[PDB]
C-alpha cells in the first residue's frame, strides 16, 4: 500500500497535480513511519508548489489591493478575494505544521540531526508563510514560532552538520531570508548568510562530484541576496 | 529583485 | 453585482486562479443576459485553461499508462489516476456544454451570427475534448455531438462571415483538427484546413494592421498543421 | 499533435 501512495506521489508531480501530491504525501506520513530521503523530498516539493501557488496570489492580489477609484464596492471584492486566498494559504500552513509536530518532528530520534534540521528548518519556512500574510497583533506570535524553530535547527546543524551539507546552507538561506523580510534586520541577515557562505567557501575542496551541485547552488543564492541585501 | 529562498 | 463578477474574472486571472475565473464567469452566465465580447472572451479564457489543465494531465498520465511492461499492480494505479482526472475533465465540459445549451447558445438572436458560430465552435470543442477521452460507444455519442456543433458553424459562418474573420478562421482551424485527431479522416481534414487558407488569401489586402495580425496567426496554425499531415 | 486554436 505504502509504495502506492508514494508512485500516486510520483504521477501527481508529473501531472502537475500539487494538491493530488500533497495528499498523497500527508497520507504516507500519517502511517507514523519515517520518511525516507525520496518521500521526504516529495512531501517537500508537493507543499512547496501547493503553499507557493497560494503565496504567489496572495502577492498578486495584495499588490492590486494597493491601488483609487473610490469603488467602495471594488475595494471590497478585492480585499475579500485577498482574504479568500489568505485563509486557503493559512489552512495549508497548518495542515503541514500539523504533520510535522504530530508525525515529522517527532518520530526523529536525539541523533537524526539531518532530519531533524531538515524538518525544523520546514516549520519555520512554514511559520515564515504564515508571517508574510498575518497583519496586527496576531502577528507576533507566528513570527516568534518561526524564529524559534529556526533556531534550533541552527544550533544542530551547527554542532553536528558540515558546513557545505545543503540542508545547512538551505537553512541558513532561509533564516537569513526570515531576519531580512519578516524581523527588516538586515545586520543580522546579512551576518547570518555571509558566515555560511564563508563557512562553506572554506570547505569547498570537500564536495564530491555528486554533491557539489546541491551546495552551490545555494551558495549562489547566499551571494545572489547579499548583493541584494547590501 | 526580492530575496531568495530555497528553492 | 454584475461588474464586480468580471472584475472578480479578471482578478482571478492575474492571480491564475482559474477555477475561480471559471466561476465567475459561469456566475455571470447564469444571470440570463448576454455576454459582451469582453464577458465572453473571459469566460473563452477561463474554461480553456481549465480544461487544458485536465487535458495535460491526462496526456502525461495516459502517456505513462501505454508503457505500463506487464506490472498488474502498477497499471491499477496508473489507470485508476486517470480514471480520476478523466472524471475531472468530463465534469469541466458538462458544465461548459450545459452554459452553452441553456444560456449562451438559447440567447443568440436571430442576427446574432458572429455569437452563434463562436458559440456552436465551442460547443464543438468541448465535445471534442469529451471525444479524446472516451472508448467504445460513450466515444460515439460525443464525436457525433461534436460533428453536428462544428457542423452549424461551418455554415453559418461561410455565409455570414468574412473568410478572414478570426472566428471563422479559428473554426476551420479546430474542425479540420477535429477531422484529422477525432475521426482520422486526412482527407476531409486537409481539404478544409486547405480551403479556409485559400479563402482567406483572397481577401488579406484588404485588412488593417489589427485584424491581419490575428488572421495571419490563426493562418500560420492552418500552414503548419497541413505540413504536419503531409 | 495538431495545433488547435
Amino acid at each position: 500500500d505504502r509504495e502506492q501512495l508514494v508512485q500516486k506521489a510520483r504521477l501527481a508531480e508529473q501531472a502537475e497535480r500539487y494538491d493530488d501530491m500533497a495528499a498523497a504525501m500527508k497520507n504516507v506520513t500519517e502511517l507514523n513511519e519515517p520518511l525516507s530521503n525520496e518521500e521526504r523530498n516529495l512531501l517537500s516539493v508537493a507543499y512547496k508548489n501547493v503553499v507557493g501557488a497560494r503565496r504567489s496570489s496572495w502577492r498578486v492580489i495584495s499588490s492590486i489591493e494597493q491601488k483609487a477609484d473610490g469603488n467602495e464596492k471594488k475595494i471590497e471584492m478585492v480585499r475579500a478575494y485577498r482574504e479568500k486566498i489568505e485563509k486557503e494559504l493559512e489552512a495549508v500552513c497548518q495542515d503541514v505544521l500539523s504533520l510535522l509536530d504530530n508525525y515529522l518532528i517527532k518520530n526523529c530520534s536525539e541523533t537524526q540531526y539531518e532530519s531533524k534540521v531538515f524538518y525544523l528548518k520546514m516549520k519555520g519556512d512554514y511559520y515564515r508563510y504564515l508571517a508574510e500574510v498575518a497583519t496586527g497583533e496576531k502577528r507576533a506570535t507566528v513570527v516568534e514560532s518561526s524564529e524559534k524553530a529556526y533556531s534550533e535547527a541552527h544550533e544542530i546543524s551547527k554542532e553536528h552538520m558540515q558546513p557545505t551539507h545543503p540542508i545547512r546552507l538551505g537553512l541558513a538561506l532561509n533564516y537569513s531570508v526570515f531576519y531580512y523580510e519578516i524581523q527588516n534586520a538586515p545586520e543580522q541577515a546579512c551576518h547570518l548568510a555571509k558566515t555560511a557562505f564563508d563557512d562553506a567557501i572554506a570547505e569547498l575542496d570537500t564536495l564530491n562530484e555528486d554533491s557539489y551541485k546541491d551546495s552551490t547552488l545555494i551558495m549562489q543564492l547566499l551571494r545572489d541576496n547579499l548583493t541584494l541585501w547590501t | 529583485p526580492r530575496s531568495l529562498s530555497s528553492p
